[PDB]
């Protein structure tokens, strides 16, 4: 029922029309989490050749 | 061949659909968790419609509406009809109702109840049965659920012999194209025991629940009237039909429901497809005016009726999308 | 003016980034070989199309765009592509071996190793920046590089930009066109990383594009091609705003305003209307009122749901053709009294329209038909929780028997990772039930 | 993206001749190594099995292996024997004698670090190398020894890449030894640990599979081996083919093998042909997919009926509706949804290549990951105990070093292996 806010311009125009009312981590952490995961990697890494060396 | 699942056991209804459906050779029942189905007999409860219509190469149907509840829950079916222009306020066919909240339209209540007493005249309701107000809304704040209060018909038609109480059930399947099809067959749902117009302490006359009443099997076999003995009741003693004093009102009022709430769970144009058999109770005054009662989303039906009416679910409902290598309904147009 | 960049990572957003960037020459008037000849401010400028092309002295427009995949195949197509002179060799980085549909793979290990590179071609054309927005990002939820890298580098532009926005451009998995089993995993995955770190994310399901080139393009068997090319007017039409002339949605900070006003919840649901055969003859162009009232027809949506057992929390009409208000508040007159569009009772039932008398541009050859006039609805609305309750149910079932399970601890990764993020999406799933219900 | 093949023992080379005879027909090479094709569909990818020589000439990746020149000196002197590079071709002369200990510990172990020094030479020239592939039987001594050991070896040089194995079962049907389960069960304890997908071959099908439907009265070993042949034509096609389809072996291996151990697979192949005998009618792809999904075409004579499947990937090849293949495959899966896992949704992946093989039309290769494949595993386990409780024969064994407890291990670890497959045959 309400237009209101109608902007016009000549790529076209836009409105609102209401029908009612109503009723981080940080470089260090980051850097932390990344390295802790490849640290998991070199130790299944090593058991393998721990495991190929017996 | 097609394939189902189950997901309601205590459901009497398609427990006998589903053994119907395993007979017909055509139909295999998987798992309760395999998501490969084409019909879903699903729960009453938190039933998962967010995951349907998602398998590829699968069409699915399940035996529920998603958003029926709005009519088949009595504080819902109350909101529905009081806020729906198409019902309104001045519903003729559904009693004077309130929601009540426990500690909201008690003021509201309260303001009816008083033109009820100023004006000397049958002031009597239900959620108990009661005559004051405060007897009513003592015993709903000491419940802890919400209630209804709904106005008490105080001048029901009673059968003879006896003066008995009853209570109409119709059984109701709406398809997948959104096609009403009234069940032909109903039931009368009656009191043994003659109705007492001044004690409402005595509820096995005034409620007329097939567990309640379990007089029991005196006039007829388990408290049961069917069709074609009410109708010829009427007939005789009334000088009147079935269908013209009370189905067309029946027929009428379960038409005007379902058009309502139409298209809020309408599946046309849906990825999955829905149907549901629903249960209208009515209840007729003396006067041979119905009332609606309430609506139920899980019915039972008549241990008679179960042979025939499961048989016309798979026939219209199931097999019509799903199809197979003088009708027992009546289709009410819209 | 305020510019934006654009991040295109993995096949799907590479390749949908192609449809997009194509999509946009042919609306600014911009050749293959970056010319615009409209443009009369040779050598720069601050116009709204500059929003997503800067200017070289020669006159060449080339994007504020990144395309970044773990793998040379896909990127290498539009080194050798018809747009090759369009974009510059700094803009497209490759690695070696893919992140082979595994999250982990693509986060912690082949990411790490890239991610300082990304970043420092991302911080070239921020330099080139008078006021920079944000970004926009492309990706897929099924896979590797687009749902591990994606997050870690969603994580670091928080770090490197903190007052940036950042919106995302995302595939919901479709067992239809997708040969991966493990989507369930690198959706969960990627969503719980980067849930603080978007602002507003626009879904699309491939689901949804598949069966809407199947039932409106009459096409048997879409291929990625058909999809992209529809999806890049979906995503032409919401950015449309920033690129050309007009009062809504003409910044990021806007379409957060606008559409999100609880931050968990930002993930609008779009539907776009009409979609018309190309091959199609006598076609009956539709009006303002029967193209509106598609925005509410499942059929036309981006993810498949029923918003009518939703609330609405805000919703946007995008129109693009031969439109003007009158016709769109008679046809939202009609659709409130026939439609069930419940909205929270904590905000305003309303709609923010943005017309643009420009029809919608269609892609030479293309499947698409040239219409009158195009809208595209964004309504964030509950009913999207059925895409969640979809994907963490089968993440449930493999991870229930901890099913390849192995191949993400295997690249570092902790089991508990899992578990954190699936309780980091019951708690979404609530969230939308509150609101909801 | 380079794939280095390797070929070990009598068995191994017979049928890694021949597989190499197939798909350089596929790519249009000649036994000289010259291009003689018309579509360039043929060179986009021949990179991943072929290397490019001086002469614009195309050298195979592989790798031949045996203990005995035997063989090896067959297939130089065969009909693709001039096209492979004659500095990998590494043999010995005493040979296996049938004895995995000789294979993995004595005579092999003198000639494994010469094989190495060839894989080392061919890797250094990869861009980027995405895994292995090996070709061996488990029933003898220096494709199923020397075979683990090198898998073993390699896994050490190179534990970032894919390992994958060709692996033909015995069978008492075609059987050469009565130590075949021993040598058998010592493999498969390696291939449990060192390999990431394993095609079990089993000869007992091939067999059937002449006998009962080809209808060959005595099937030959190349009778036998013309149908491996078409089936790993059949498994290398999405990577020798291009089509809009971006996936590595490891990308495949994530979608394919749920559990590390458990990824032991049943080959397949539709329409099953005999050779020679050309087929003038092209299947329907109705005819296809009930075919490969049918056990009279499982290259594993294990009943899928008796399992679940975890993960089930097909490939078409030739020209046809790609809309009624996923049809028909999405058919067959929800008539059948029993044999399918529900815990791994949409399990079932599906491939189409437009270049059909050589003398059909249309074809699909059939790669199951199915929990039936312990009946194998079962079948040899019953053939190791009868022997072993008697200790019978064991003596060939600990003569090479070998003490009892490794037989009693390798026992051990295949019935654990048993046991894995019925646990989740259960969920
Ligand atoms: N709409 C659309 N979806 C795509 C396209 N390409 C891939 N996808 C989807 O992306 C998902 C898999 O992720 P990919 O983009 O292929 O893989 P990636 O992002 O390159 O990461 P990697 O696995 O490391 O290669 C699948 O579910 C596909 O459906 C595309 O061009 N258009
Ligand atoms: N407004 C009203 N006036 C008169 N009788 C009423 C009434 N509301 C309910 N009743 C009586 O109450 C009995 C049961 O009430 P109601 O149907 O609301 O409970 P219920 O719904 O739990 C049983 P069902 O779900 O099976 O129909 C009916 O037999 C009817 O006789
Ligand atoms: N299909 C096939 N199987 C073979 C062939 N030769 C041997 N085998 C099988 O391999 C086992 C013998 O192994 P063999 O190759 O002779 O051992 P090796 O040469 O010393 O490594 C037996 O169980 C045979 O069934 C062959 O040419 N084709
Ligand atoms: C989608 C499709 C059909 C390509 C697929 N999805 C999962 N697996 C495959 C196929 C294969 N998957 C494999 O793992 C595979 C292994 C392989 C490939 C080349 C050489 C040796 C083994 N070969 C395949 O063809
Ligand atoms: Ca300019
Ligand atoms: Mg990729
Ligand atoms: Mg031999």
């Amino acid at each position: 029922m309400e237009v209101i806010e109608l902007n016009k311009c000549t790529s076209g125009q836009s409105f609102e029309v209401i029908l009612k009312p109503p009723s981080d981590p940080s470089l260090e952490e980051i850097q932390k989490k990344l390295e802790a995961a490849e640290e998991r990697r070199k130790y299944q890494e090593a058991e393998l050749l721990k495991h190929l060396a017996e | 061949m097609y394939t189902f699942v189950v997901r309601d056991e205590n459901s009497s209804v398609y427990a006998e659909v589903s053994r119907l459906l395993l007979a017909t050779g055509q139909w295999k029942r998987l798992r309760k968790d395999n998501p490969r189905f084409n019909l879903m007999l699903g729960e009453r409860n938190r039933l998962p419609f967010g995951r349907l219509g998602h398998e590829p190469g699968l069409v699915q149907l399940v035996n529920y509406y998603r958003g029926a509840d709005k009519l088949c829950r009595k504080a819902s079916l109350v909101k529905l009809i009081k806020t729906s222009p198409e019902l309104s306020e001045s519903c003729t066919w559904f009693p004077e109702s309130y929601v009540i909240y426990p500690t909201d339209e008690r003021e509201v209540f309260l303001a009816a109840y008083n033109r009820r007493r100023e004006g000397r005249e049958g002031n009597v309701w239900i959620a108990l049965i009661s005559s004051e107000a405060s007897e009513l809304l003592d015993f709903i704040d000491e419940q802890g659920q919400v209630h209804v209060i709904q106005k008490y018909l105080e001048k029901p038609l009673l059968l003879e012999p006896g003066h008995r109480k009853f209570d109409i059930r119709s059984w109701v399947l709406v398809d997948h194209l959104y096609n009403i099809y009234l069940y032909r067959e109903g039931v009368l749902r009656t009191s043994s025991e003659p109705y007492n117009s001044a004690n409402f302490q005595d509820k096995t006359c005034h409620l007329t629940n097939h567990c309640i009443q379990k007089n029991y099997g005196r006039y007829e076999e388990g408290n049961e009237m069917f069709f074609e003995e009410f109708n010829q009741y009427l007939m005789d003693a009334l000088n009147t039909t079935l269908e013209n004093s009370i189905l067309l009102q029946i027929k009428h009022i379960i038409r005007s429901c379902l058009m309502c709430i139409e298209p809020a769970i309408s599946t046309k144009h849906l990825h999955y497809q829905s149907f549901q058999l629903f249960g209208f109770d009515f209840m007729v005054d003396e006067e041979l005016k119905v009332w609606l009662i309430e609506v139920n989303g899980a019915p039972a039906c008549a241990q008679k009726l179960y042979a025939e009416l499961c048989q016309g679910i798979v026939d219209v409902a199931i097999s019509s999308v799903f199809p197979l290598a003088t009708s027992i309904f009546i289709k009410l147009h819209h | 003016m305020r510019e934006c960049i654009s991040i295109h990572v993995g096949q799907a957003g590479v390749q949908i980034g192609n449809a997009c960037w194509e999509l946009y020459c042919l609306e600014h008037g911009i050749q293959p070989d970056g010319q615009m000849p409209s443009d009369k401010t040779i050598g720069g400028g601050d116009d709204s199309f500059n929003t997503f092309f800067s200017e070289t002295g020669a006159g060449k427009h080339v994007p504020r765009a990144v395309f970044v995949d773990l793998e040379p195949t896909v990127i290498d197509e539009v080194r050798t592509g018809t747009y090759r002179q369009l974009f510059h060799p700094e803009q497209l980085i490759t690695g070696k071996e893919d992140a082979a549909n595994n999250y982990a793979r693509g986060h912690y290990t082949i990411g790490k190793e890239i991610i300082d590179l990304v970043l420092d071609r991302i911080r070239k054309l921020a330099d080139q920046c008078t006021g920079l927005q944000g970004f926009l990002v492309f990706h897929s939820f099924g896979g590797g590089t687009g749902s591990g890298f994606t997050s870690l580098l969603m994580e670091r532009l928080s770090v490197d930009y903190g007052k940036k926005s950042k919106l995302e451009f995302s595939i919901y998995p479709a067992p239809q066109v997708s040969t991966a089993v493990v989507e369930p995993y690198n959706s969960i995955l990627t969503t719980h990383t980067t849930l603080e770190h978007s602002d507003c994310a626009f879904m699309v399901d491939n689901e949804a594009i598949y069966d809407i080139c199947r039932r409106n393009l009459d096409i048997e068997r879409p291929t990625y091609t058909n999809l992209n090319r529809l999806i890049s007017q979906i995503v032409s039409s919401i950015t449309a705003s920033l690129r050309f002339d007009g009062a809504l949605n003409v910044d990021l900070t806007e379409f957060q305003t606008n559409l999100v006003p609880y931050p968990r919840i930002h993930f609008p649901l779009a539907t776009y209307a009409p979609v018309i055969s190309a091959e199609k003859a006598y076609h009956e162009q539709l009006s303002v009122a029967e193209i509106t009232n598609a925005c509410f027809e499942p059929a036309n949506q981006m993810v498949k749901c029923d918003p009518r057992h939703g609330k609405y929390m805000a919703c946007c009409l995008l129109y693009r053709g031969d439109v003007v208000p009158k016709d769109v508040n008679a046809a939202i007159a009609t659709i409130k009294t026939k439609r069930s569009i419940q909205f929270v009772d904590w905000c305003p039932t309303g709609f923010k329209v943005g017309i643009n008398y420009q029809p919608p541009t269609v892609v030479p050859g293309g499947d698409l038909a040239k219409v009158q006039r195009a809208v595209c609805m964004l309504s964030n609305t509950t009913a999207i929780a059925e895409a969640w309750a979809r994907l963490d149910h089968k993440f449930d079932l493999m991870y229930a028997k901890r099913a390849f399970v192995h191949w993400y601890v295997g690249e570092g990764m902790e089991e508990g990772e899992f578990s954190e993020a699936r309780e980091d999406m019951a708690a979404l799933e609530k969230d939308y039930e509150e609101v909801g219900v | 993206r380079e794939i280095v093949h390797i070929q070990a023992g009598q068995c191994g080379n017979q049928i890694g001749a021949k597989f190499w005879e197939v798909i350089s027909d596929e790519h249009g090479i000649d036994p000289t190594g010259s291009y003689h094709g018309d579509s360039d569909l043929q060179l986009e990818r021949i990179n991943v099995y072929y290397n490019e020589a001086t002469g614009n000439k195309y050298v195979p990746r592989a790798i031949l292996v045996d203990l005995e020149p035997g063989t090896m000196d067959s297939v130089r002197s065969g009909p693709f024997g001039q096209i492979f590079r004659p500095d990998n071709f590494v043999f010995g002369q005493s040979g296996a004698g049938n004895n995995w200990a000789k294979g993995h510990y004595t005579e092999g172990a003198e000639l494994v670090d010469s094989v190495l020094d060839v894989v080392r030479k061919e890797s250094e020239s990869c861009d980027c190398l995405q895994g292995f592939q090996l070709t061996h039987s488990l029933g003898g001594g220096t494709g199923s020894g020397m075979g683990t050991l090198l898998i073993s070896k390699i896994r050490e040089e190179y534990p970032d890449r894919i390992m994958n194995t060709f692996s033909v079962m015995p069978s008492p049907k075609v059987s050469d030894t009565v130590v075949e389960p021993y040598n058998a069960t010592l493999s498969v304890h390696q291939l449990v640990e060192n390999t990431d997908e394993t095609y079990c071959i089993d000869n007992e099908a091939l067999y059937d599979i002449c006998f009962r439907t080809l209808k060959l009265t005595t099937p030959t070993y190349g009778d036998l081996n013309h149908l491996v042949s078409a089936t790993m034509s059949g498994v290398t096609t999405c990577l020798r083919f291009p089509g809009q389809l971006n996936a590595d072996l490891r990308k495949l291996a994530v979608n394919m093998v749920p559990f590390p151990r458990l990824h032991f697979f049943m080959p397949g192949f539709a329409p099953l042909t005999s050779r020679g005998s050309q087929q003038y009618r092209a299947l329907t792809v109705p005819e296809l997919t009930q075919q490969m999904f049918d056990s009279k075409n499982m290259m594993a004579a294990c009943d899928p009926r008796h399992g679940r499947y975890l993960t089930v990937a097909a490939i078409f090849r030739g020209r046809m509706s790609m809309k009624e293949v996923d049809e028909q495959m999405l058919n067959v899966q929800n008539k059948n949804s029993s044999y399918f896992v529900e815990w791994i949704p949409n399990n079932v992946k599906t491939a189409v290549c437009d270049i059909p093989p050589r003398g059909l039309k249309m074809s699909a290769t059939f790669i199951g990951n199915s929990t039936a494949i312990q009946e194998l595993f079962k079948r040899i386990s019953e053939q190791f105990t009868a022997m072993f409780r008697r200790k019978a024969f064991l003596h060939w064994y600990t003569g090479e070093g070998m003490d009892e407890m490794e037989f009693t291990e390798a026992e051990s670890n295949m019935n654990d292996l048993v046991s894995e497959y019925q646990q989740y045959q259960d969920a």
